[PDB]
DNA sequence: ATCAATATCCACCTGCAGATACTACCAAAAGTGTATTTGGAAACTGCTCCATCAAAAGGCATGTTCAGCTGAGTCAGCCAAATTAGCTTATCATGATTTTTTTTTTTTTTTTGACACTTTTGGTAGAATGTGCAGGTGGATATTGAT
DNA sequence: ATCAATATCCACCTGCACATTCTACCAAAAGTGTCAAAAAAAAAAAAAAAATCATGATAAGCTAATTTGGCTGACTCAGCTGAACATGCCTTTTGATGGAGCAGTTTCCAAATACACTTTTGGTAGTATCTGCAGGTGGATATTGAT
């Protein structure tokens, strides 16, 4: 488990929010694989921002300063 | 007896979540993962409460987005069952497979 | 009692932008009307936002403002959302929309 | 210690309603929806500097910067604004 | 008299243009089009010999990479006949439209 | 010092064909033709008007290619080739 | 008498890279050792396209690269691809491909 | 005189491919390349700094950076090829 | 299963644009040496807070069944738009010239930053008052699903 | 359309939580008067480059027409999903205690910025030298659509 642990019934309260129709089986699969992967690439920059700064905790911005140099940018954190 | 034709507790819940703003993710399910994750890159690293909250949000939002992008995919095909088919394009027309 | 800011009649920090802007290195030398033109656009959107943003409570009574008040105004705003259509704000979910073929009689 | 427009977002706040508050979550939202469009204007003002040779950004830079970023119309009034809150710092002691 | 069936000759034309890298919009009618638009920008603008080029190498590139993502629409829907329709759809999910 | 109109048509059905092969386009609908050339109109204008502006900020009368290039970078179109 | 570049081995100015460092000023000082480890991945990064790139004017039988190499070997590239994957090289065209179902079969 | 990289290219350019040739319109493609990897390092190198309220830019930024802007096996390698020279250097003269 | 007409193309030969070298030499550039500063690091540790429980409460997950569904197989008329030739315009590559815009250099008039000195502020930390948001409880209204 | 079958918005609310008021304190901050750097501001003037123009020359756009085939609306079984719902797992949330860890601070080392001085170089420039890739030509091969 650990990638499982999004539950299916779950995934399509997100695909809700997107005004997603019905749905499908390969689906869940499929997009298990995005999430992941959209993580990685973050957590990865993010995880390198942690190790400029000889910390061993990821803080907030970790992320932010992250998600901005990846194109997604997020408002909220950046106190 | 009275069921629901499918649609309608699709729909409710549609109206409903796109109505809402709350988190669609058990925060640990996920926070297991984000953690499972960063250790392939890091040992021993702990997480501001306010970090895996952040992901959170982004990573939410984001599968958010690429399910509408996803959505007119199919639709784009006359239909109306988000398939596999459909992501592939979308991401690959982001720019996520090019 | 009088500051940049003061004089020239503003509500931002006009004084700490001088700072900002220098720390940041975006530069050397910085003029002294950059320092506060800046703020002045800073103050204008800022207000321009919460603004639509306020109407936001009028809309869903509640007075004050929470993220789907920002949220649903910028969508809901065309400059706005353009400026910011690469941001994403937390707590702010989607839009009541469904491509028509979605709701029920075909 | 540490900053934040929190206050000046609040002063004006106090401007536009003063029949009305602001949720701690959308304060934040708020502090960085001014801390990143500064980091715009600004860097965008700062090549502007640097592809002129120019060792200092000026107000013009600044509009120069804030009609590149700022879409259409939303963008003629921030101009404005700006201009105006320069222009009567100039007669003011 | 000889022809060439139904898409003998596009397969053909394509292939011919895909190893080549030489603009294809003329020089010329593009070009004003450039000093038309950018004249009602600012009257009375003065464009370098190149620059203009910069605008073509970059519009085509452009135009080119636009098909692309648009087969991979039509094609999504069992066609191979492009169409507004999916350019637009194109366009919407590259987050462009607005 | 002629007045300039309908240059957008100079971008003729052929070329905006031509493009179409490297696009690896085989079958071409209609009312496209069209709906390609006002698309490039859009491209232009969000592009010219940045180089433009960069240009009226160098107390400039000549849109140079970085003007351009700098205006295409900004876009997220960054362009190789013309110096800079 | 000896340049940085050869005091660090490399080739690309070293100095240079330091003098730019400040007329752009990223930062109010621009320790030692930065600038070397600077123009070594500026060296890396070279040398690494030029080599797919000639290897491209190999196959196109030429000896002299011309962006449509440079782009060959750019887009040919999971990698260096993705570095560019947002730059456009002024007259490289586009690779060389084709969808399938366009193609024309059954019997 | 403008300044430029068309020799360290050229030089580095024979020594991969000795007996091959290089057009102005790619040498400058080129030209156009180290220069914008140079900025986009250069710039998160200086970010770095400020993220970290540090007023030097450093061997240790830009390798964070390469690190974050340099994608697989390319980036092991620049930092690799990196250290190196700057080893070799802090062991020169 | 052959056939001719079409066109892609393997190699060849050749001449001027384009790339390669020669070469002086300039001012900007980068090395070298020395006084002088200070950035941030090694070290000490206070105060934030991240991890790990165990409790409890039940909701949100899971696993099977059921029918209504629309996704996918399937064919076939109309008609969209491939394509192939019939003509003449607007582009272009030669080639240069006109004139205006940008770049080179130079004087002084204004603007800025830094230096040491006042004085102003907005976070910091409790403590604290007041306003309303959560959400939950009463319920007819509400949509839709079969009769 | 009627009616049971199962779920939403208005509403009265009031408990608890937190949004706001104050009270004071200062650690850093913003402005001041002054001084000397420098940058912009301007300004007559060489150098480069764009617009303007003539011209033969044309493949490239245009445009009519002929027509193979994809586009498109429809028939129809059935694989597929929502829906419907009931055995029950672990995610929440109170609530906590503990200890890793990041943060505040004080001093010194070594690293860096600044001026001194020397002189190495990579770039403009008049210069010619040199070579290849483009453009013509012959014709070999593979494709292609009808016989």
């Amino acid at each position: 488990d650990n990638i499982q642990g999004i539950t299916k019934p779950a995934i399509r309260r997100l695909a809700r929010r997107g005004g997603v129709k019905r749905i499908s089986g390969l689906i869940y699969e499929e997009t298990r694989g995005v999430l992941k992967v959209f993580l990685e690439n973050v957590i990865r920059d993010a995880v390198t921002y942690t190790e400029h700064a000889k910390r061993k905790t990821v803080t907030a911005m970790d992320v932010v300063y992250a998600l901005k140099r990846q194109g997604r940018t997020l408002y909220g954190f950046g106190g | 007896p009275h069921r629901y034709r499918p649609g309608t507790v699709a729909l409710r819940e549609i109206r409903r979540y796109q109505k809402s703003t709350e988190l669609l993710i058990r925060k640990l399910p996920f926070q297991r993962l984000v953690r499972e994750i960063a250790q392939d890159f890091k040992t021993d690293l702990r997480f501001q409460s306010s970090a895996v909250m952040a992901l959170q949000e982004a990573s939410e939002a984001y599968l958010v987005a690429l399910f509408e992008d996803t959505n007119l995919c199919a639709i784009h095909a006359k239909r109306v069952t988000i398939m596999p088919k459909d992501i592939q394009l979308a991401r690959r027309i982001r720019g996520e497979r090019a | 009692a009088k500051t940049r800011s003061s004089r020239a009649g503003l509500q931002f920090p006009v004084g700490r932008v001088h700072r900002l802007l220098r720390k940041g290195n975006y530069a050397e030398r910085v003029g002294a009307g950059a320092p506060v033109y800046l703020a002045a656009v800073l103050e204008y959107l800022t207000a321009e936002i919460l603004e639509l943003a306020g109407n936001a409570a009028r809309d869903n009574k509640k007075t004050r403002i929470i993220p789907r008040h920002l949220q649903l105004a910028v969508r809901n705003d065309e400059e706005l959302n353009k400026l910011l259509g690469r941001v994403t704000i937390a707590q702010g979910g989607v839009l009541p929309n469904i491509q028509s073929v979605l709701l029920p009689k075909k | 210690r540490k900053e934040s427009y929190a206050i000046y977002v609040y002063k004006v706040l106090k401007q536009v309603h003063p029949d009305t508050g602001i949720s701690s979550k959308a304060m934040s939202i708020m502090n960085s929806f001014v801390n990143d469009v500064f980091e715009r204007i600004a860097g965008e003002a700062s090549r502007l500097a640097h592809y002129n040779k120019r060792s200092t950004i000026t107000s013009r830079e600044i509009q120069t910067a804030v009609r590149l970023l700022l879409p259409g119309e939303l963008a003629k009034h921030a101009v404005s604004e700006g201009t105006k809150a320069v222009t009567k710092y100039t007669s003011a002691k």
